[PDB]
């Protein structure tokens, strides 16, 4: 409607209509809340909307309104306070004090308006930070002779000082300038001892539960930064300890309060302090003994139900027992005394440790590992808790979650990521430990357990599965005659259970806990070659199994053990007619009939580990040669196919097949490295050939059916021809020994293969994948091509920058291959662009600083290297005409971009390398590396002054709010600190913080 | 049976991206920064009836933030967003619970790590520990993966009915109706059919 | 849940999509199940789909016999097609509908599954 009035601001406010408004943006609905919101938005950022912020105080009916009009005096506090007159100051200050009295004396806005009071007193705050001590010297003292006139005005303070104290400590580092946060921190140091006082008077005196809780909030955040001496020499411990302990209103913020004071490094030669740092443990695990569980008590049934406040309590006393216990367990391990009050503490974290809550687990878990890390080092400690111990051998076996190598799940037998994986990663750490430190007990439970499952005593899928990750995480923990015996007894006893469960769902359970077990124990898979050789048959059966996830693994765990067992198989054992490698070589075919493509390219992998053992390069390349032998013949047979007819590549199931033939051989170069090329060279030039071939068939699509024609499964397929050849030679250049043979037969005939096709095509047919495998050329060899850097430089400099110059999405795969060409070409062969055109490189200029402003970080960071290796390269030259026309030309565009992207808060994960950038910038002139002059201000002036001239004039304009002095104050302090990195970025971080406000103390810049 | 639900987290993160993938399933690639808030009802059936949440979608980037904490008023519940591949976002997370724990003192609050679908990702499991000592509830979720992207509603959910067995349960399938083509425009329907045949399904490398 | 009195003939995994004629663009609308249910009483057969794990209706529909699946100019396993009816989200509008599946053969096998449905319905 016309909910837009209160927009106009020569009319004097209608408070009602600002309230509907309000109204009908918190409560509304639909499209007029979305107007609402629009309104409300333009009233809140009008610079003079907060002289309405008095009027809509004193008349609104609606909280909102008033919490709003809040929100307009805070903005004008924290960033225009000290533009305002003084008598608007006075005033502000007056009114917002005047307020706060106002609502903690009504009874009943107290308690209903408990949001505006908070609001208000954060409010306060802000003028504090800006005022207080050094024009409201008072403000304390009068707080704490306040606090006796009113229990509201008592508690409110209560808030007041916790808001202070996080402002103050918790919070300065981001938002204050260094030399301001260390004045208000010694400013609140000085006047604690009475703070505390009326703290300390308030808990002891006891009260409303509300201002006690509120005291304990305020008290939570002093024993952040308040001295070893306010905790430990009043009686404060005995009152959180125990007192507190007991009311379930204060008891939340108790044990809070407890784990930070647990958290703090005592002065450990004290016998007295030790003696309290015992006590106020003692008194608390008294106190949750008897009244709220015993240590018996099924805390995991407890935190099911989730009653009230339980599974908060309980993850609180969780981070109080590990906090605790990791700092002081050794106060309690030798006073026998106090030897049941550790093992207490310890048997409440194995209940703990039971709970259903996955964050909550890997919080004690922790705990777990700092504990028996140290019971496996520390002397004479493990026998204390040999009774823990074997309690969490039995937790972590029932809940060991799934491995990565584990492909199949339940929804129903199918085939959690990266959250599971690190947390069974914690899980072995602890579990390996334990172990060590108890090795039969350890068995004992696995083997039980385990004749539990042949009994089918608890049979299930849970059951079976977590006792076999157990077993298999274990493994390189027994000797190697246990592993043996333990080993033999869990396949076996694994055989009389697939022999006896029936029903596919049964059987690849059992499938995948049989091959995680064995793929986890090579060591004993080496020393047993018969038993080796029955697995590798029987992986080999799973293969041509119809459930697809057992086929999957069965392929997973082949590759895992070949990687560790590859010697047992390239020569000829006992017992055996020849080495195991041909005989897998031979039967390739039939073994690998039912597996999709990329489980057979995983398959030749694996070949291609165990070939590369070979160390008679005559046997191995002979090895090599009959593996390919399939991919070959097919090869041999689609070239003489495309010899004559080049026609026959328009069928799809053609391109399927090339396809897949190449990736075959990626997947056996993956593997044998430098020792492929002899394979590479069977296909070199005829594969190159089919990429100008494939090449033209793109284009001619594009051509005849237009842009859309690269989305279809015909081009598609053609393209992924020319990826996995690209992806083929990256391959093998970037693991090549004999580089002499990479310049000599592969580079060129590369060069000219992919590079004009790569400049001529279209954008959208252009492959990202040039850029990459052009990098790992230039890696690699480009120190011995000069001419082949430039050419490549050539090829796709210019044309893939226009692709990326026009916005910071488009062709994302491209930006980021680009410039890791452009950074690997900087370092290795700067040559190249000493070449270009002066058109060409001041473009270049251009494509680093079109770096800086990406957000994307794989970007953005590269952008920044190459600006500084750029430094770099121009400095080695020393005094030299080209060095000399860069200065002058691009010193000081660089300067300024990074300084744009310093200050422009939209790059804010850059700071470091920013700051590093221009520290160089600037060192360089006070090193007085650049011989030319910077100019083009009378004669003979200094780089070092004009510099100084040209950065306060560039600041001035960009930030016309800040004063000459701060401007002035910034850049002295910043260039006698170019070559100190931590105290640079400190000040240029106390630039940023005052760029926000008005009135920045220019004296802050010499807080070093 | 309506709460209110604000989502925070500094820009980029994905806190519209997700919120639209529950509206309608969609996945949006394109940034378009949030400006102040936006307002979305959104329903599950649980076995405990329905659910319904007005998500107060709100604006990460600063030079957008509208009212910022004025829209956290009388939130029952909300979802603090970060980005898995982006360290800052996680740096951040302890000043957006600051400021919604100054207006709500009292609520239930997950912790989102967002974008673990991208494989190099750069805040680390071991090193997300903010949510212990504040009792928040964590997730690993993929608004583009669709990894666990059920569960922060869910544990809402279960803690604002009060109840832990609280389950999500499968609409009711009403009958559909029997309608036949409108020939006037049957001969028009070719042109909003062949513009769909000739535009390419998006991501076609996915798994399905 | 209102699937009692329904028979399942077929089933397969695939991810839907909608065609926003405005924008132009394709926008995903669920994965999860593709069933076709058969009614026990009066033997019409529809398309009933929901998400993985929220198990919201993301279609519902009559498989009519007007009906005609066409292919993807950018994919080999999916087909478009218009409907003029589904009350997936409530009251029954009009969409134009993509499928995806996970191989070729899936869709193959849907197409067939599809019309053979939409014989029934003519029934
Ligand atoms: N790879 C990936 N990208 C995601 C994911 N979720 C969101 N995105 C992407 O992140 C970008 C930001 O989208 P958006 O949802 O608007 O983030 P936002 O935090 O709401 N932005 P703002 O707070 O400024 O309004 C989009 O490009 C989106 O595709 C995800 O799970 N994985
Ligand atoms: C279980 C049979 C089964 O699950 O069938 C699936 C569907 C393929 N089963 C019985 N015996 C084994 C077995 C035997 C081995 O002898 C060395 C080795 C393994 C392996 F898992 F380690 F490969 C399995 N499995
Ligand atoms: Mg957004």
């Amino acid at each position: 409607g016309s909910m837009e009035g209160i927009l106009d601001f020569s009319n004097d406010l209608d408070i009602a209509l600002l309230d509907q408004v309000v109204s009908t943006f918190y409560q509304g609905s639909g499209v007029q809340q979305k107007q609402a919101q629009e309104i409300l938005t333009k009233f809140q950022d009008n610079p003079d909307a907060w002289q309405k912020a008095d009027q809509i105080l004193q008349f609104s009916t609606n909280p909102q309104s008033k919490f709003i009009a809040l929100s307009i005096l805070d903005k004008l506090i924290t960033r225009k306070w000290k533009l305002l007159p003084n008598d608007h100051r006075i005033g502000i200050r007056n009114f917002v004090v005047g307020m706060i009295i106002s609502m903690c004396q009504d009874d009943e806005v107290f308690k209903t308006q408990k949001n505006l009071i908070n609001k208000s007193d954060l409010t306060l705050v802000q003028i504090l930070k800006q005022e207080w001590p050094q024009n409201w010297p008072e403000f304390i003292p009068e707080l704490i002779g306040s606090s006796s006139s009113s229990v509201n005005v008592c508690e409110n303070n209560m808030i007041v000082l916790k808001l202070l104290s996080e402002e103050v400590f918790d919070f300065s580092a981001e938002q204050m300038t260094q030399a301001k946060a260390l004045h208000l921190k010694n400013s609140m140091s000085k006047e604690f001892e009475q703070i505390f006082k009326l703290c300390f008077q308030v808990l002891e005196q006891g009260s409303s539960s509300s201002l006690i809780v509120a005291t304990l909030e305020s008290l939570l955040r002093y024993l952040h930064w308040i001295p070893y001496r306010y905790i430990y020499e009043t009686n404060i411990l005995e009152l959180l300890s125990t007192k507190f302990m007991t009311s379930p209103d204060t008891r939340a913020i108790t044990l809070k309060c407890l784990t930070e004071v647990s958290n703090l490094k005592i002065p450990q030669d004290n016998d007295l302090i030790k003696r309290q740092t015992v006590l106020f443990f003692q008194n608390t695990l008294q106190q949750i003994a008897t009244s709220v569980m015993p240590v018996t008590a099924d805390l995991k049934a407890t935190y099911a139900n989730a009653n009230g406040n339980d599974q908060s309590f309980l993850q609180d006393l969780a981070m109080f027992l590990t906090t605790y216990l990791a700092r002081n367990r050794a106060l309690l391990e030798s006073d026998e005394s106090l030897r049941e009050l550790l093992l207490n503490a310890h048997q409440y974290l194995i209940q703990l440790s039971k709970i259903e809550e996955r964050e909550l687990f890997k919080t004690t878990l922790d705990y777990w590992h700092n504990l028996v890390a140290d019971l496996f080092y520390e002397p004479l400690k493990k026998h204390i808790y040999e009774e823990i111990c074997s309690q969490l051998r039995l937790v972590i076996i029932e809940n060991m979650v799934r491995p990565e190598e584990v492909l199949v799940v339940e929804n129903e037998i199918v085939r959690k990521e990266s959250d599971t994986i690190q947390l069974y990663k914690s899980e072995r750490e602890v579990l390996v430990y334990l172990t060590h430190l108890n090795v039969i007990d350890t068995e004992e439970i696995m083997i039980s357990k385990l004749a539990r499952q042949i009994d089918g005593s608890e049979w299930s899928w849970h059951n079976i599965n977590t006792l076999s990750w157990a077993i298999g995480s274990i493994s390189g923990t027994m000797s190697e005659d246990t592993e043996k015996r333990f080993v033999v007894t869990v396949i076996k006893d694994l055989l009389g259970l697939c022999e006896q469960k029936r029903g596919k769902d049964n059987k690849a359970v059992v499938a995948s806990d049989i091959m995680y077990v064995v793929g986890q124990y090579p060591r004993f898979l080496k020393a047993h070659w018969n038993f080796l050789r029955t697995v590798i048959l029987k992986l080999f059966e799973f293969m041509h199994e119809t459930h697809e996830g057992v086929q999957d693994m069965a392929c997973d765990t082949f590759i895992k053990i070949v990687q560790k067992c590859k010697y047992h198989f390239v020569i000829q054992q006992p017992r055996e007619s020849e080495p195991f490698i041909q005989t897998i070589i031979r039967d390739i075919q039939k073994t690998t009939a039912d597996l999709q493509p990329q489980q057979v390219h995983t398959f030749y992998k694996a070949c291609g580990i165990i070939i590369s053992e070979e160390r008679s390069v005559a046997e191995r390349n002979r090895l090599l040669s009959d593996l390919m032998q399939l991919p070959n013949m097919a090869w041999d047979t689609i070239v003489e196919q495309s010899t004559a007819n080049p026609t026959l590549l328009l069928d799809s199931e053609t391109v399927k097949i090339i396809a897949n033939i190449i990736k075959t051989n990626v997947a056996v170069c993956t593997s044998m490295g430098a020792d492929f090329y002899p394979q590479l060279g069977h296909i070199y030039y005829n594969m190159l050939q089919l990429y100008r071939a494939v090449s033209s068939m793109i284009s001619a699509q594009v051509a005849a059916e237009g842009l859309i024609a690269t989305k279809t499964p015909k081009v598609r397929g053609l393209r992924t021809i020319k990826k996995e050849i690209l992806k083929l030679v990256e391959t093998y250049i970037s693991k090549a020994r004999n580089l002499d043979d990479v310049v000599k037969v592969l580079v060129e005939p590369l060069l000219n293969a992919v590079l004009e096709d790569y400049m001529n095509n279209v954008p959208d047919a252009r492959d990202a994948e040039v850029l990459n495998c052009m990098t790992t050329v230039v890696e690699k060899v480009g120190h011995m091509i000069p001419q082949g850097v430039i050419l490549i430089l050539q090829s796709v400099f210019e044309c893939t920058l226009d692709m990326i110059n026009k916005d910071f999405t488009e062709y994302p795969e491209h930006r980021v291959e680009f410039y890791k060409l452009l950074k690997v070409i900087n370092e290795k062969s700067f040559a190249a662009f000493l070449e270009l055109p002066p058109a060409a490189f001041k473009l270049f200029v251009d494509a680093i600083c079109w770096a800086f402003k990406h957000n994307n970080r794989d970007v953005e960071v590269n952008g920044l290297q190459i600006a500084l290796d750029l430094v770099k390269n121009i400095e080695r030259m020393g005094n030299v005409p080209f060095a000399n026309e860069f200065h002058k030309n691009y010193f000081f565009i660089f300067v300024s971009e990074t300084f744009f992207v310093l200050t422009d808060s939209d790059h804010k994960s850059g700071f470091s390398k920013q700051a590093l950038l221009l520290m160089k910038l600037i060192s360089l002139v006070y090193d007085n590396k650049i011989s030319v002059p910077l100019y083009q201000v009378p004669q003979g002036t200094s780089n070092q002054v004009y510099l100084s001239q040209y950065l306060a004039n560039m600041l001035s304009n960009a930030f016309p709010h800040l004063t000459s002095e701060q401007i002035a104050s910034f850049l002295s302090a910043l260039t006698k600190q170019c070559k100190d990195l931590v105290v640079f970025k400190g000040t240029l971080r106390d630039f940023l913080v005052q760029i926000k406000e008005v009135g920045g103390d220019p004296t802050d810049y010499l807080f070093a | 049976v309506q709460f209110k639900l604000v989502l925070v987290g500094d820009g980029g993160t994905g806190k519209t991206t997700f919120v639209k993938r529950h509206l309608t399933g969609e996945f949006e690639k394109k940034y378009v920064a949030t400006l102040g808030v936006e307002v979305h009802p959104l329903v599950f059936h649980t076995n405990r009836g329905p659910i319904k949440f007005n998500v107060w979608d709100t604006a990460g980037q600063e030079k957008f933030g509208g009212l910022r904490d004025g829209y956290y008023i009388q939130a029952q519940c909300a979802i603090i967003m970060f980005d898995v591949t982006s360290r800052v976002t996680y740096k951040n997370v302890p000043n957006w619970h600051r400021d919604l724990v100054r207006v709500c003192e009292n609520i239930p609050i997950v912790l989102c790590g967002n974008k673990v679908d991208i494989k190099d990702r750069k805040v680390k499991a071991k090193s997300i520990v903010f949510h212990r000592k504040k009792n928040l509830q964590y997730y690993d979720i993929s608004a583009k993966s669709n990894y666990n992207f059920e569960k922060p509603f869910l544990w809402l959910a279960r803690k604002l009915i009060g109840d832990p067995n609280l389950e999500f349960v499968a609409m009711p399938a009403l009958a559909p109706p029997e309608v036949v083509m409108d020939p006037a425009l049957a001969a028009q329907y070719e042109h909003d059919l062949e513009v769909a045949q000739t535009t390419a399904l998006p991501d076609e490398d996915d798994d399905l | 849940t209102m699937e009692e009195d329904e028979e399942v003939l077929y089933k397969v995994r695939a991810k839907l999509f909608r065609f926003d004629a405005d924008a132009k663009e394709w926008k995903e609308r669920g994965t999860g199940d593709c069933k076709f249910l058969k009614n026990k009483k009066t033997n019409k057969v529809r398309i009933l789909m929901r998400r993985d794990k929220t198990l919201k209706i993301c279609a519902n529909h009559i498989i009519a016999p007007e009906y005609t699946l066409k292919p993807n100019v950018g994919s080999d396993r999916s087909w478009v097609y218009a409907c003029t009816a589904d009350i997936a989200e409530g009251e029954a509008e009009a969409f134009t509908f993509a499928i995806r599946f996970g191989s070729k053969e899936n869709a193959d096998k849907f197409k067939e599954e599809f019309e053979k449905a939409q014989e029934i319905n003519k029934k």
